[PDB]
RNA sequence: GCGAUGAUCACCCGGGUGGGUACAAAUGGCAGUCUGACAAGU
RNA sequence: GAGUCCCAUAACCUUUGUACCCCAGAGUGAGAAA
């Protein structure tokens, strides 16, 4: 929606400059341009990365 | 027909087990259906041995599901109590499974052993 | 990593049918023909949308080489939205249930496998995904299931077998359409292992020709495999040249 | 009178909203749990009540060659469901497991045919409790404008405008903080003066609607002699549909 | 030389002629091979001169079995029949397969069967076009034939079963626990309800279902007499003394007393919560009954219940016996279903656990010999600690 | 009379505090119920 | 004049009650007892 919750726009703002959050990580080269279609998700885990991945 | 199939000969097992006493020594060897199935998981298997005399045999028919659905050989020994003294442990095994390793001196004969479980299946 | 609650950012990918997830990470995904559950415990993303709850599905690379060879960067997959797949080497649900997100519900699959054991479990992954089709039947000989499969755009071969060339060549005069797509994955210590990897693949495109389908493009799916490539082919019934 | 206590709402109303998830929820382990049997059926008809119904007429496919389902549903769809019930993909199922399908289903129809009774029953409660209200802004809405406020005696003593916005505190309240407009409708949007009205209009019948309802209402409560006749409420739903449709009949593009 | 072509079609079996051959020398050629895709082209080919759909979905599985094994069946043998004309000269038909071939011939000894690559072509081209050659003749739909076939005939081979299934009870599970939840709810609600009318009932029978039966006897309080006071002593025991009580109480409280029809409901809705504990009883002991039936070592070993939602939280038997021990263990681990030396019988239930799950899944017909053996293990093992 | 069908691996004074996991309730908190005289026709 | 349409029929935090926990997780993999 053309609202474009503030929310919304820091998380994308912080996807675009994503390679300063941590000094170790260091990613490909990209730009991305905020895409026209998205959508935001969490993920679900397995019952068996209770401990893991939780 | 038999739940556990196919069954290595007396010539094929004798030649099995050489290769899973080796496999011991050099610390290529998992022992057990519990370590089997975690080799399995992360791919990290060349082939798996299952005893046929396991009581009951159904313990360890989830194997061959894993086995074939990751392409991995996978054969029975008709004897349990043989393949523990194989593996160089002091109770009977029902499964084991050797460890991936391109740079392990006994790699030839896994390779051998592993051509015949393939012709056999 | 990817942990439970970690929020991630959907967008698609330049193929039709599959998207990525953003974040910390990125990953390959493709959306959930039957919601609800995972089919080989992957991990799974939910979004609320106007609202109905979407649910979309993980691709692992290291489980199925087709995932591999989007992350290398195959230019062409004919695998798309509504075209009839014919995935031949269907051990289980662990690619052809993505297969099937990818075509969507208009789409359908023709899963052909061998082996009793992995078809039950082919079977029952089946009944939750209406679009497919599970075949089991020695795929060495196309003409016994010749009534159970129409015309396919593409076909996609994961069969590990020495003679796996005549494979995708009888099944694809049977059923691949013209101008359609092939899709094969070629693990060279299966065909050949007293050659080298490259041998086998310059071996294996040759007998394609041969055949009839003109390959389009090779990829080797490394860092994920070794001693692996996907060649993807284009069935040229009219020529070659 | 033990026929004015508004507490019967609260409870009814709140027990109606409970009522119509669990009977969804049913609705749903039936139609994965008996579409194992045959799976095609949700797709065809997707009515609960009539689903739970097929599975009581038919037991199991075999059935559905010589079972007639008119009753249920209509010619063209009723030989769907005959079509697929030969070529479908589902495993057949013992007599144990129909059994318990089939109580199932009974619950689905139980269900259905008291919730309509709950209605019926909030519907006698609400025309005895606040008459006037009722005919004016109906008998659902009326029920959830008393239990937001909690009772009817605090309903009475709130102004207009905040009848107006009953239902939107969240859109409201995040409004005025921040300096942006505020909501409009509230919980009144499900009203039926509302819903006929279009563009702007809705609006302003919400202002009208919610002004008079508010004049209905406490007619309803402060009245010692109030006569269970809502003349009150009827007088002032023509008010308001005089102001519909002098309202609607302004054109604004020009003639 | 093609003058007849055999298609087998998931409807039905369909025959056409075959009114113009196309070049044999020049078959590669791309022109010979475009027309193939071009329908304007193909219709000049082939004609369809007859067509015999399947009397039914057991039909059309006989004979996908016998078109699988090269086999005549008794449709196939009529169609060929009433078409092939008689015939020193044999009239040619095209088959898409070699292996069917000797068995016609056997059948009909005057018809010569082609399947080189010219027939092949032609019958691409059948394949290709599909329902748009049968000029409106009824082949129902290609594509939702096909899929329920191919279901049927990869079953077959397989031979799946519904005493193998389980997924019945992963359906009980989550309906049982339902319907404890709608239970305790809706029954809540019944005390509010008649709570307002005796309030000091709710408190004199606390046990909910208890409390719904005896609503429904003593609708209204003011209705006590010595018989009612047996009828409701009938109810649960006296050993409580509730019996006396409640006529006690009921003559003197403040329970405003409400409506006939506010009444009618209490009882009513009631009822409902009356039902739903039948049937969920019911559904328990049919949950039982099944584990039996589907998981016994499983079910002997844990519990029926128990061993339920383990197969659950799998989300299938299979995937169960698939895990490897320790996986098992954490499975449970958040509904604490095996629960230091607590920890310990733990472990050791689970990979028992795990080993009964395999002989379950991989059995057709599981016994409960093993899981009972296996238990009687972990009972040495529990005295020993 | 063992075992790969799996061995091994927070605080304070018997009592009390600290932390964690699943559910239920709260007339507990966030938390505060919009503006107010013109508008429509000739 | 004015965002029902980000479920105020709700989310989050706090308190209480109940039932369990204070070990690792793709858990490890040949010791234990004397």
């Amino acid at each position: 929606d053309d609202n474009m919750r503030r929310e919304v726009q820091r998380d994308l703002l912080l996807i675009k400059h994503r390679a300063a959050l941590d000094p170790k990580r260091h990613y490909k080269k990209q730009r991305w341009e905020v895409p026209e279609r998205f959508a935001i998700g969490t993920i679900i885990e397995d019952k068996s990365e209770f401990y893991s991945s939780r | 027909n038999p739940k556990a199939f196919p069954l290595a000969d007396a010539a094929l097992t004798q030649q099995i087990l050489d290769v899973v006493q080796q496999a011991a020594n050099l610390r290529q060897l998992k022992k057990g259906a519990n370590e089997a199935t975690k080799t399995l998981n992360r791919g990290i298997s060349e082939f798996i041995i299952m005893a046929a005399d396991c009581e009951p045999i159904e313990i360890l028919l989830h194997l061959p599901l894993l086995c074939e659905d990751k392409n991995v050989p996978y054969v029975f020994v008709p004897s349990r109590v043989a393949l523990g003294r194989a593996c160089g442990v002091s109770r009977p095994v029902i499964a084991a499974s050797i460890t991936t390793n391109d740079a392990s001196a006994i790699k030839t004969q896994i390779y051998a052993v592993k051509d015949k479980i393939e012709t056999l299946l | 990593g990817a942990r439970g609650g970690a929020k991630v950012v959907i967008e698609p990918h330049r193929h039709a049918g599959v998207y990525i997830a953003r974040g910390k990470e990125d990953l390959l995904v493709t959306k959930n023909m039957a919601p609800g559950e995972s089919v080989y415990g992957e991990k799974r993303i939910s979004v609320e949308e106007p609202p109905t709850k979407v649910e979309y599905r993980v691709w692992n690379p290291f489980r199925s080489k087709l995932a591999a060879g989007i992350m290398g960067g195959l230019d062409e997959l004919f695998i798309a939205p509504g075209k009839k797949v014919l995935y031949l080497g269907a051990a289980s649900g662990t690619s052809v249930s993505h297969v099937s997100d990818v075509v969507g519900p208009e789409g359908v699959v023709y899963a052909v496998e061998f082996s009793h054991r992995p078809g039950r479990e082919l079977i029952s992954m089946a009944k939750k995904r209406p679009n497919i089709i599970p075949i089991i039947e020695d795929a060495r000989h196309p003409q016994k299931y010749r009534m159970l499969i129409g015309m396919v755009d593409c076909v996609f071969a994961d069969v590990a077998q020495p003679d796996q060339a005549r494979i995708i060549a009888l099944n694809s005069h049977m059923f691949l359409k013209d101008q359609g797509g092939v899709v094969i994955s070629i693990k060279a210590n299966c065909i050949d292992s007293t050659v080298d990897a490259e041998t086998v693949f310059a071996r294996e495109v040759q007998k394609l020709r041969e055949e009839r389908i003109k390959p389009l493009e090779q990829l080797t799916l490394e860092p994920y495999e070794r001693d692996h490539c996907i060649v993807v082919g284009r069935y040229m019934r009219s020529g070659l040249k | 009178s033990a026929d004015k206590v508004d507490v019967m709402i609260i409870q009814a109303i709140a027990l109606l909203d409970d009522l119509d998830k669990e009977l969804n929820t049913y609705a749903m382990r039936c139609k994965e749990w008996y579409g194992w049997h045959f799976p095609e059926l949700a797709k065809i008809v997707t009515d609960s009540v009539a689903y739970a119904r097929i599975i009581l007429t038919m037991g199991i496919r075999s059935k559905a060659s010589e079972t007639d389902l008119s009753e249920i549903l209509p010619e063209e769809i009723e030989e769907r469901v005959k079509t697929a019930a030969e070529v479908s993909m589902g495993t057949e199922i013992t007599q144990t497991d129909l059994d318990n399908i089939n109580a199932l289903a009974e619950q689905i129809v139980e269900f259905a045919a008291y919730r309509e009774q709950l209605s019926n029953y909030l519907s006698a409660r609400m025309k005895a409790i606040a008459p006037n209200l009722t005919q004016l802004v109906g008998e659902l809405v009326g029920a959830r404008l008393i239990a937001h406020s909690g009772s009817l005696i605090s309903l009475a003593k709130s102004p207009a405008s905040t009848i107006q916005i009953l239902g939107a505190e969240k859109a409201l309240f995040r409004a005025l903080k921040t300096k942006h407009d505020t909501p409009k409708y509230g919980l009144l949007y499900h009203a039926s003066l509302v819903g006929q009205a279009t563009g702007k209009n809705k609006g302003k019948i919400a202002r009208v609607l919610a002004a008079k309802a508010a004049v209905s209402l406490r007619y309803d409560a402060l009245a010692e002699d109030r006569d269970d006749s809502g003349d009150i409420g009827l007088e002032s739903r023509a008010k308001v549909e005089n102001r519909l449709s002098q309202l609607e009949g302004r054109d604004l593009r020009t003639t | 030389p093609i003058e007849y072509l055999l298609f087998e079609e998931p409807t039905g079996y369909a025959v056409f002629k075959v009114k113009l051959q196309q070049d044999d020398i020049g078959s590669r050629l791309k022109e010979v091979q475009e027309q193939i895709n071009d329908f304007g082209a193909f219709t000049k080919l082939i004609e369809l001169v007859s067509f015999a759909p399947f009397k039914g979905a057991a039909e059309a599985l006989e004979n996908a079995n016998d078109i699988s094994e090269g086999l005549v069946s008794e449709s196939l043998k009529a169609i060929l029949d009433l078409n092939l004309p008689k015939a020193k000269k044999n009239i040619t038909l095209a088959i898409s397969d070699k292996n069917l071939g000797p068995s016609i011939k056997e059948e009909f000894p005057y018809v010569d069967c082609i399947s080189n690559e010219l027939a092949q072509d032609l019958i691409r081209g059948v394949r290709l076009h599909g329902e748009k050659l049968f000029k409106g003749l009824q082949s129902g739909d290609l594509e939702r034939a096909q899929l329920g076939l191919g279901h049927a005939y990869s079953r077959a081979k397989v031979k799946f079963s519904v005493q193998k299934n389980d997924n019945h009870i992963i359906q009980a599970i989550a309906l049982l626990d339902q319907l404890d939840k709608d239970i305790n709810t809706f029954a809540m609600r019944v005390k509010e309800w008649y709570g307002w009318h005796f309030p000091e009932l709710a408190k004199l029978v606390p046990d909910n279902y208890t409390f719904a039966k005896l609503v429904l006897f003593i609708k209204d309080k003011a209705s006590l007499n010595d018989d009612s006071l047996h009828d409701l002593a009938a109810l649960l025991n006296e050993d409580s003394g509730i019996a006396q009580r409640v006529i006690d109480n009921a003559r003197i409280s403040m329970g405003q007393d409400i409506s006939e029809t506010d009444m009618e409901n209490v009882c009513v809705f009631a009822q409902r919560v009356a039902s739903l504990a039948d049937y969920r009883r019911q559904l328990y002991d049919y949950l039982c009954e099944k584990m039996h039936t589907v998981a016994p070592n499983l079910s002997e070993l844990i519990g029926e219940v128990i061993g339920a939602r383990l197969i659950s939280h799998a989300g299938s038997l299979t995937n169960l016996s698939k895990q490897a021990a320790s996986t098992v263990q954490i499975l449970g681990a958040e509904k604490a279903l095996f629960r230091k030396n607590k920890g310990r019988i733990s472990r050791y239930l689970a990979n028992k656990c795990s080993m009964a799950s395999r002989i379950d899944n991989y059995s057709e017909e599981p016994s409960n010999v093993f899981g009972s053996v296996l238990k009687k293990q972990v009972e040495q093992r529990l005295e020993f600690y």
